[PDB]
């Protein structure tokens, strides 16, 4: 699905045991 | 931490698909590194496997003393005969990454938006994709900052 | 943790799209902060992609003394260009997260409910969104608040 | 896709991860 | 943990829907507190989103010095204006938590059984649901326990 | 589905990182 | 752990659906404990959700000294008017928990096969199901034992 | 829903959450 | 860890459904232990539910000096009453566990492949099992383990 | 299906919270 | 069964579990 | 950690399925080791199940006392007969890993394309897989690169 392109493509922004933000900054 | 990133600021954005990728990046060292700090770009070719990421770019920082530090970092553009048909055109991702004695603390993501420009190719895309033509705009509003635990020895 | 959040009052709600968010902040510093606090507003324009995020207004607070604290947070309206037209029109959500030292130790999240008012554009909703016509409700009865544990 | 699994996104919006999310301060 | 929950007993239990919520707590404190604790009712509106939750009532307990404790929790029915309406006939949750400093230790959860008690409205529900028709029906027998370390400092 | 419905109220019930049990008790 | 519970045998097994549940409980307390032992036996009325859990019975055991301890462990049947048509007839399970300082240490759980006896029960089953001829089958031979760790 | 989904619902259960489940004490 | 398991060798590989199941298993205790290790072989008789799980033997080793240990490990066939006419031809899963104080420490798992010999009951394969014409093949090059830290006072 | 078979007997053989090699050996 | 779960399931073979996966060395 | 992996040279690539895999690794001992070091070349000959895995090569490295240090590992192809059908043409993952005392701290992947290169068996694939005309491509431009934390 379009949701899942998505979901994939946050997960490897992410990389796992992280906390990801929206900006630095 | 003993290394924060401060900001990255996306250069020569958007670009043709075949351009170089431009980030001036920003980071404070709290204390002296006596080991070098490790940069990467990695290009996204494909939601679907991580068999497509293409590494553009790695570069060694360093020694690293206490301070503020910028430099820009460059890495030409990823090899489309890698890059799948399905997922050239349409939005992916481009990842900077630093290792700091081979552990990651630190991963900015951006979205990429790949397009043509002209209102023809955009309204009819081409079954194979053409490189030449597409337009890379890298969402630089949203920059996605990941930050992990490591150990700084 | 300390910073401890003691309520978020939504201000200028219902309102417009275009008309800017205004959140009345209180928060209590238990000791004398050296280090800044980092206030963001964060609109969700897609619940199907963090891609359509939007940092509305980012602050910094600081040096923090220890006691009670009380500051107005305004950010002005998203730019509607970036937002999907499938999410233009229904249930999204609003951010307010505090980092202390780049760290993450409270969010604060909001249903927002964008509607038209008018009868005709509510029973035929246009196919491009007419943001002139939305009305923004912010669910304020109901914040949904996070608090992470971080390095103080 | 489905109209729950708006609901569930925005609920992951809301909480970010590794916290504890409550109704109200309170 | 600094206190222990030992009952909650469910009073006027069923009750038409706009009747009040009556909770009849015991709890032990093994030590004293100087801060108060703080004793929500949160009912579930929907199943499908938190967006559906009412917090019905709060309050503060305290100081609370070491021993047995009771008291009784009231709160006003939820407002059926924020109920779905897919939502407001069957079952649903109504949740009691407690927090010391900011921290949830305990949450307890009735199921809640939303039913007409016309022969009639049981067999064919109206579209618009009327709630001046339904009986709430806590499953007083089925308490579900919650415990969570905190920090009581 | 009439279970993804109980599962959600089992979820709103339990929150996360706790460890429920039937009764007090 | 300063408790272990070294077997569980299912007694009165298999029976009908309205009789007693009885389990003869073999448990080892390292050190003396100061507080009692919660025991406590759950019937699983249906697999869709807990809402149709029955605490057929609970009992505090205690003070317990150092040493080896044996109890049998009865409870009445569940009631069958809060068990779900879909649930009455085939596989559930039934618990048998125990609490230290209310912290679940051990959870030994057994499936539980409800069936008919009668041939043309067996072939045509009720819509309604008849409790009065159901057999209750514990699987004796396969208990399936859970250790938390706890704050002893 | 499936038979299978009952199966892991029944499995989950007789686990609960956290915990290390065996076969027998033994 | 107290235990290491060094190899497990399998023996009477492949044969008959009815026939025992024999590992040769070598260990090494690196100081003496004062309790027993508690090993078993565990039959799964179905991968669609641990309702189906077959415990075939359970032995208990000690007490057990430092050094290195070998024994033959051997446990009946399944009862076929017990396994679902749908698991019975073709792949599943055996396992040999070891627990130290109620610790399961070690988990060795082998894929188990059961068939018929014959071309004629392999093609067309009787909706009730013939475990008498059934042969047991463990696959034996291919040993999953698995060690779980435990607490070995 | 086929392959939630697979991840069934996988999930059998590995039990859950250790790490899971291929030999020993 | 589809070929994204193919993906994703040589994605956790490469991977394993409890690790930190990095595009190489580097 | 004390031993990092530094790099894995990937020699004779492509090559004919039946050919044996060859890789020149490079790691680093930041102090002696008392025990081996055990390395392993795995290659998943399905995605569908780790049944299908064939250990291809085992190798003890030992003691490593502090330094740099390189080895050319080698293993002999997958049997072809343990290998599903609908894997053989495609692309499938071939593992390195190195425990240290029965613990993996190192797991170094790579995905491999397996296809024919003769363009009549190409455009038509036999239904049983000819192994002696397909071709590995390991990718040996994307190491993926997994550390674990382990007890030096």
């Amino acid at each position: 699905s379009t949701e899942e392109k998505w979901a994939r493509l946050a997960r490897r922004i992410a990389g796992a045991g992280g906390v990801t933000l929206d900006g630095f900054g | 931490a003993k290394v924060q990133v401060n900001n990255v600021v996306v250069l020569d954005n958007p670009s043709p698909f075949y351009n170089p990728f431009q980030f001036e990046i920003t980071f404070e060292c709290i204390e002296d590194l006596s080991e070098d700090l490790e940069w990467k770009i990695i290009y996204v070719g494909s939601a679907e496997s991580e068999e497509y990421d293409q590494v553009l770019d790695s570069v060694l920082v360093g020694p690293v003393p206490a301070g503020r530090h910028m430099f820009v970092f460059q890495a030409d553009a990823p090899n489309p005969g890698l890059i799948p048909d399905a997922d050239a055109v349409g939005v992916t991702v481009v990842l900077i990454t630093c290792t700091y004695r081979g552990q990651e603390f630190i991963r900015v993501g951006y979205y990429v938006n790949n397009e043509y420009t002209e209102t023809e190719l955009r309204e009819n895309p081409p079954v194979k994709p053409d490189f030449s033509k597409l337009q890379r705009n890298i969402l630089a509003s949203n920059p996605r900052v990941t930050r992990f635990h490591i150990n700084w020895e």
